[PDB]
């Protein structure tokens, strides 16, 4: 799809069930060592799921922060259709913990929490331990929406969330730009050019506070 | 290597360790800095409490990793 179709898809998802935002510290690394190997496989013998990535869930009205300690990151807006490996409010599949051990302990002070492996625990055992749902991970897209529904509806600001996803080139819908950051804009500019030259003409997207806006050129 | 140990009351501890250190050895280094006998320590990493007898490599703990220290009565 061309730029206008990617933007239309992006906003359609943002304004309904949401989608992903992946900030990156080094856009050349993301391009050369994650996006390009994915594309090489897609155009070769077929797309595969060798590269997993971290991302945040974004959605209209969800006042969610993104991870950018120095306000100097660009990033990728990624379709909701990306393969999902796990989500928490706090790599290969199997490594996502079912619950946040340290968070759950400071919630319940139940020392029996330390007798289990948070990657190998049953639903029954999590219920028996009393792990509150606030500290449990989820594993399908509908449950991400549910986990974030209450702060979204309240208009309440939330910290960055963590999803592990496997995106394919077709899933990249936009380039993240931090409106307050010359460095983010400089990096986003380079990333967008490189992606367009590969045949992926993407809009610049200013995400902030549960709102997302298309930009001409940064 | 350098690893970090967070307590339940805000504190970050820095330790120099080798990849083949046993968990008992790491707890001895924590004792030296924090005064907690190793039988009174829990070390948590990536959602698991670490067993005595095993090493940092047995848990694939790499450099600049953060562990979480929790105090216990005994064991």
């Amino acid at each position: 799809s061309n730029r206008q179709e990617k933007l239309a898809q992006l906003m359609r998802q943002f304004e309904s069930g949401g989608l992903y935002l992946r900030t990156v510290s080094d856009h050349r690394d993301e391009f050369e060592n994650t996006f390009m190997p994915k594309l090489d496989a897609c155009l070769g013998h077929g797309c595969d799921e060798r590269y997993w990535s971290s991302a945040t869930f974004i959605q209209q009205g969800l006042n969610g922060k993104v991870h950018d300690p120095h306000a100097d990151r660009t990033g990728l807006i990624i379709s909701a259709d990306a393969r999902l490996g796990g989500f928490s409010t706090f790599y290969f599949p199997g490594q996502f913990p079912k619950f946040d051990m340290m968070g759950a302990y400071q919630a319940t002070w139940n020392e029996d929490i330390f007798s289990v492996d948070a990657t190998a625990v049953s639903e029954q055992q999590m219920d028996e331990l009393g792990i509150p749902d606030e500290y449990r991970s989820v594993f399908d897209f509908d449950r991400i929406q549910e986990k974030m529904a209450q702060p979204r509806l309240a208009g309440r600001e939330v910290e960055p969330t963590e999803a592990k996803i496997c995106y394919q080139p077709k899933d990249v819908l936009g380039i993240y730009v931090d409106v307050d950051s010359p460095a983010s804009q400089s990096k986003a500019r380079e990333l967008q050019q490189a992606m367009r030259e590969q045949g992926f003409d993407l809009p610049f997207i200013a995400y902030r506070g549960g709102a997302a806006q298309e930009l001409a050129s940064v | 290597m350098q690893i970090f140990v967070k307590t339940l009351t805000g504190k970050t501890i820095t330790l120099e360790v080798e990849s083949s250190d046993t968990i008992d050895n790491v707890k001895s280094k924590i004792q030296d800095k924090e005064g907690i006998p190793p039988d009174q320590q829990r070390l948590i990493f990536a959602g698991k409490q670490l067993e005595d007898g095993r090493t940092l490599s047995d848990y694939n703990i790499q450099k600049e990793s953060t562990l979480h220290l929790v105090l216990r009565l005994r064991g």
